[PDB]
RNA sequence: AUGAUGUCAUACUUAUCC
């Protein structure tokens, strides 16, 4: 009465978003349909699991919270731990938290609407691929290096890599400004 | 027979040889299979392929 | 049944300019049942005054797209997208696309990249690869939509109609590489959505009057012409909102229905201000003017002036 | 079961049914009572009764045995009535 | 007759009395059937979309809206 | 007023959304709620469906203030984001035959449900036609 | 209390003691010449240009839109019985009695 | 092990729990083996004995 | 050869500069650079797993040329 | 509601009669339950008011003085389009407190 | 190295309440 993981996976035109789970669903076709949507968002992890999503946090004792920079370029958190330190008044300025608020206003860093709540969320502070030609600056730092970075001289002799075949960089094949050494 | 992300799951030999035929590059490779500006009337005569036009132009 | 038709010069030819309208055989108007398609091609004789069937190529799909670009014609027959070139005998199509999601509804060609928009699914972005004669899809959106129109504003904006009743314009970000090889990678967000009410099927965005501002100009399906102008200044802009949000608390709509949920009946209100409601302001009490015009520190004919300025300044 | 025929008490008499349901009643229920009476006459009052409803009312009344033959019992005496074109049970043609 | 089945009540719980809300054992067709039966009444409440669905095929108004009421019960048929 | 205030508040959410104990995300989620029925309608909904990211895993618990907190957020931002997305995190979960995912899923699309019952209608995605019965709803296919 | 002037400009001001609010648009390469005329019952005023502009409030909002006709050089209200509600407009060396029967402030 | 909250409070950063009052966390030394579950870090650190 | 064995860092690197460093040369599948629990840092010797063999022997070849913060990086088979 | 999570409110038809708040619950919201934002004013059943269950508060339940309204974030919500929100069941609140 | 249950403190919420 319900078909097979591998039987639902060959009929399905997409096959890399089926489950295991979904095959004890009352109808398997529509359920493909509607995961291999084009802005369609997947369910939580937290459906199989039995932490509730929020008793995971145990021992972690990070930062509770950190302020932007248009609150703390106000002084009212000085202010606000001298009256804390004199407890265990300020009247610092009334345009400057205005043009704070509005002319020094910074626009914080949103999420897609894809970009779902993951369980932990802080780990896997993934970004894009920063592949064979493109490095960060601090890494130029400790490399230092003036402004090719000097293993791409080692990548003269010994060869184009075998990991990024489609290579090219400055000075050897790839005819550079900036950072970025290689594409 | 090459691994894709559709046949992760694949067990049998057989379902992956189908799987890698319809996974041939879905179904393209034409960007210039009629392009070849058949002279003779040039109003309503010119039906020719891509390889045909270039015989064409290799022989006269 | 003709759906689509399209008058253009080849690059094959010379400055002929040829009226290709593509068809259908046997449309089933319930169950989207459909045999065949042909697209037939004029001549366009004596300057345009008389039309001559040069040949008349068929097709498995019905075509409900036809569209220059670059010297050739786009060809959309159902969820293939097809470049079709001049020929003696038909049309040979040089290159295919069948990345489509159910049907090409609409085509809109821009000079480098050509954008389809699809039945039930939002416009994409593709890019038409010339040296190769193959057309890749850089773009998508996260929405899907009954696309019904569609118009270029600009080359990465887009504004398209709604069969439900509303207008959405999508821009692409400027980090999208147009250079590439759940669906798509790259998405369009969108920056503006309206629900006007009715059923629109024209956009074209021009000026009105010589002299004036271009603006978005719409039609609708009940016989209703409606046109959408962009603010010039972030104070009038924020001025147009406190009137309008001191309208919908003064003069409330006669059908017992909210304003902000009548703009959101299909998708969410982004920078839109309904001018028709704040055009009630000269046919509201005179008390609630005055006070509309305490809370918004002016004169209730300044005001009225105020909203007689931008459409002096973008329509007739 | 037997009560899913629909039936329609307005085509059949409601003085001939009072005698079996009385003594359906008194072979059930050892005595005669008050209340029992004035459930019958409540579930054949309404033109179009309910069999389901009557039995879970005389399904329990009882202990659960005997109620489902006197529910059998008055289903059929019903039919037999609703059936005849003139609209009496079997036991009053012969007297 | 006994059935020993009386839908009747518990504790003054549940007792679904809205049309269309859905339980968790829902049934795929009977999502489905209700679902379809959603669509053709918002294509029967909206004017609009009425008149575009109307204006495609070479049907009349009434004729669609009659239509579309005789095909609302058992759309599917399996539940 | 909030119009512009949500970008302040949205990072700090998401630090106290990320869960250090479970009235973080419970209060925070009441925060989300009260955001999203005031922002609602000025164009906005970007940074809210950011947070919707966040908000989302925490679906799953047996806590009531917890869960019907999280109950209230979802529904402005029901309102606010639109249906359409709501939706389209709510399509996978229904199916699960799994005796939490089902009832869940079922519980949130049932809140989808009731309101804006009117406006789901284009959102249902294409679902195929099988043996008895024919799923696909020909009408919206109906092209001039 | 309107006023044009002599290129293709014309400003308007209200009826006060004391001069207020002003407003003004291109009407142009013609002398703009003022015409009191009776529209709808209404009191209301044509314009003499290249373009004949009909000025006319609609539920306390102002409507003028052009002519779809040639230009005058005068023109004046007219009431008889075969022309219960006209204005005769003066043209270049030819005498027109004209009426505007459909409303003429939306696009015909 | 023994780290302060903000509240006037302990908390084990080894057992990653809470403790209630200083007697709390005091009486997760004995207890709270979490020393022992070092080894395999230990282990990984440094591959010999 | 899939996996090398990294001596002689500096702990300000941490397994980001890694990532970024060594996928320099070739991507890094499986990243392990020890975070040490007691005093909470780094004593900077690493292992990497690669999607094959020929990545980490070219990895061999190329690999050890990298000097992190001035100072002298170990890269072996493992 | 945030104090008594145990009672159930009455949802019935929506009459013409006003609702009214007691003197101890002036300013409460019915659904959200909240002291700022008042937008609609609180409907009460036909059944719901009758004789000596008119001129009552729909919260309390005590003698309503002023009337009730509802807040703007249920308004909304569309929380305040239901049924009448009168307080029927009285359980685990005000019954040991009669004790003491 | 999570998770399991169970004796047993400790914080938190419900605008909880004389």
């Amino acid at each position: 009465n319900r078909f097979t993981v591998a039987e639902l996976k060959q009929l399905v035109a997409r096959p890399d978003v089926v489950e295991m789970h979904d095959v004890t669903a009352q109808d398997p076709k529509l359920l493909v349909h509607l995961k291999a949507t084009r802005n369609s968002v997947p369910v939580p992890r937290h459906w199989c699991f039995k932490r509730k999503y929020l008793q995971g946090k145990r021992g972690i004792e990070k930062p509770p919270f950190e302020l932007p920079d248009f609150i703390k370029r106000t002084g009212i958190q000085e202010m606000r731990e001298a009256l804390q330190e004199k407890e265990e008044k300020i009247d610092i300025d009334y345009q400057k938290l205005h043009d704070a608020f509005f002319k020094w206003q910074t626009k914080p860093k949103l999420t897609i609407h894809g970009d779902l709540y993951y369980e932990g969320k802080e780990f896997e502070t993934r970004l894009k691929e920063k592949k064979p030609g493109d490095l960060s600056d601090e890494l130029r730092i400790s490399l230092g290096m003036p402004v090719p970075p000097p293993w791409l001289i080692a990548m003269q002799r010994y060869g184009p890599p075998p990991s990024y075949p489609n290579l090219k960089i400055p000075g050897l094949n790839s005819p550079l400004y900036g950072d970025v050494f290689g594409t | 027979i090459p691994n894709t992300a559709h046949f992760a799951n694949v067990t049998q030999i057989e379902d992956a040889v189908s799987l890698w035929a319809k996974l041939k590059l879905q179904k393209a490779s034409e960007r210039w299979q009629p392009d070849t500006e058949e002279e003779y009337e040039d109003s309503s005569g010119n039906v020719v392929n891509k390889k045909t036009y270039e015989d064409l132009k290799r022989q006269g | 049944a003709a759906f689509s038709v399209a008058v253009c010069r080849f690059s094959n030819t010379g400055e002929d300019w040829y009226v290709l309208v593509g068809v259908a055989k046997d449309l089933i108007l319930n169950p989207r049942s459909v045999a065949g398609g042909f697209v037939y091609t004029y001549k366009l004789v004596n300057n345009g005054e008389k039309l001559e069937f040069l040949h008349k190529t068929p097709v498995e799909e019905v075509p409900a797209a036809i569209a220059p670009f670059q010297g050739r014609v786009l060809i959309g027959v159902g969820k293939l997208l097809r470049v079709y070139d001049l020929g003696k005998k038909k049309l040979l199509r040089k290159c295919e696309n069948k990345h489509i999601a159910n049907y090409i509804s609409g085509i809109q060609t821009i000079g480098h990249r050509v954008i389809v928009s699809d039945v039930q699914e939002s416009f994409i972005w593709v890019r038409y690869k010339r040296n190769e004669n193959q057309l890749i899809i850089f773009a998508d959106d996260t929405y899907p939509r009954w696309v019904t129109t569609a118009s270029l504003l600009d080359y990465d904006t887009v504004a398209g109609a709604d069969k439900f009743g509303n207008i959405c314009v999508v821009r692409l970000p400027p980090n999208t590489n147009d250079e590439v090889d759940n669906g798509a990678s790259q998405k369009a967000e969108v920056i503006m959505n309206y629900h006007v009410g009715e059923t629109v099927l024209s956009l074209q965005k021009t000026t009105l009057i010589p002299g004036g501002s271009e603006s978005l100009v719409y039609t609708t399906l009940s016989g209703g012409i409606g046109i959408l102008v962009p603010f010039t200044s972030h104070e009038d802009h924020d001025f147009f909102q406190h009137v309008e949000m001191h309208l919908r608390s003064e003069h409330p709509p006669l059908c017992g229905r909210d304003h902000l949920s009548f703009r959101s009946y299909y998708f969410p209100v982004k920078n839109v201000i309904d001018g028709d409601l704040c055009e009630q302001f000269n046919s509201m009490e005179p008390n609630k003017q005055k006070n509309v015009s305490e809370e918004l520190d002016r004169t209730p004919p300044e005001v009225s002036k105020k909203l007689e300025d931008i459409r002096t300044r973008y329509a007739f | 079961e037997c009560l899913e025929k629909k039936v329609d008490m307005s085509k059949v008499n409601l003085e001939v049914i009072k005698p079996w349901i009385t003594k359906r009643v008194t072979e059930i229920l050892g005595f005669e009572d008050d209340v029992v009476i004035e459930f019958i006459f409540n579930q054949l009052e309404v033109k179009n009764p309910d069999s389901k409803m009557m039995q879970i009312n005389l399904t329990g009344f009882l202990n659960g045995k005997n109620a489902r033959e006197f529910m059998g019992e008055l289903w059929p005496l019903l039919l037999s009535a609703q059936e005849n074109i003139a609209g009496i049970p079997s036991a009053f043609l012969e007297l | 007759m006994t059935d020993r089945y009386t839908i009747h009540s518990q504790l003054e719980h549940l007792q679904s009395k809205y049309i269309g809300t859905g339980h968790a054992d829902t049934t795929k067709w009977e999502w489905l059937v209700n679902q379809h039966r959603d669509s053709y009444c918002s294509y029967m409440g909206h004017f609009d979309l009425l008149n575009y669905f109307a204006i495609a095929e070479n049907e009349s108004k009434a004729r669609v809206r009659f239509n579309l009421m005789e095909k609302m019960l058992q759309p599917c048929g399996p539940p | 007023m909030g119009k512009d205030y949500i970008y302040a508040v949205t990072p700090l959410l998401e630090d106290a959304l990320m869960d250090r104990d479970l009235v973080h995300r419970q209060t925070a989620s009441a925060v989300v709620q009260h955001m999203s029925l005031g922002v609602y309608g000025f164009g906005c909904e970007d940074s809210l469906n950011h947070l919707l990211n966040y908000v989302w895993p925490n679906v799953f618990e047996t806590s009531p203030h917890v869960i019907q907190a999280v109950m209230g957020a979802l529904e402005g931002l029901r309102v606010a984001i639109g249906p359409c997305r709501m939706l389209q995190y709510c399509l996978q979960g229904l199916f699960h035959p799994a005796r939490k995912v089902r009832d869940v899923y079922w519980k949130i699309y049932n809140s989808i449900y009731i309101g804006s019952q009117d406006a789901l209608i284009a959102h249902y995605p294409r679902i195929y036609n099988d043996d008895k019965n024919t799923y696909i709803r020909y009408e919206l296919d109906y092209i001039l | 209390l309107n006023i044009g002037l002599q290129n293709g400009v014309l400003l308007r001001t209200v009826l006060d003691p004391v001069t207020g609010d002003l407003s003004d648009t291109r009407t142009g390469s013609r002398p703009v010449k003022l015409f009191r005329v009776r529209m709808q019952g209404q009191e209301a005023v044509l314009a003499m240009s290249s373009r004949s502009w009909l000025s006319y409030s609609y539920q306390s909002r102002f409507h003028l839109t052009p002519l779809s006709y040639e230009t005058l050089e005068f023109a004046s209200g007219f009431a008889s019985e075969q022309c219960p509600e006209g204005i005769v407009a003066i043209s270049t060396n030819t005498l027109r009695i004209l009426a505007l029967e459909k409303l003429g402030a939306v696009f015909n | 092990y023994f780290m302060k909250n903000h509240l006037g409070s302990y908390e084990c950063k080894l057992c990653l729990t809470l403790h209630n009052n200083e007697g709390s966390y005091l009486a997760h030394t004995q207890g709270k083996k979490h020393q022992t579950n070092l080894a395999r870090r230990a282990a990984k650190e440094a591959k010999e004995a | 050869d899939a996996t090398v064995y990294v001596g002689g860092l500096d702990e300000k690197v941490s397994e980001p500069l890694l990532w970024e460093l060594f996928l320099q040369a070739g991507p890094v599948v499986n990243t392990h650079m020890p975070k040490d629990r007691v005093t909470g840092q780094h004593q900077g010797y690493g292992f990497v797993e690669f999607l094959s063999e020929e990545d980490a022997d070219y990895a061999i070849k190329i690999m050890n040329m990298i000097k992190l913060y001035g100072k002298p990086i170990r890269v072996n088979k493992a | 509601a945030k104090h008594h999570p145990d009672l159930i409110f009455c949802r019935k038809q929506a009459g013409v009669a006003i609702g009214r708040l007691c003197e101890k619950c002036d300013g409460k919201c019915v659904i959200c339950d909240s002291y700022v934002r008042p937008c609609t004013l609180v409907r009460i059943c036909d059944e719901c008011n009758y004789g000596s269950y008119q001129g009552r508060c729909v919260i309390c339940g005590g003698p309503g003085v002023s009337d009730a309204y509802y807040c703007k974030e249920c308004t909304i919500q569309e929380k305040d389009r239901d049924g009448c929100p009168k307080i029927v069941n009285l359980g685990s609140s005000k019954t040991d407190l009669f004790y003491e």
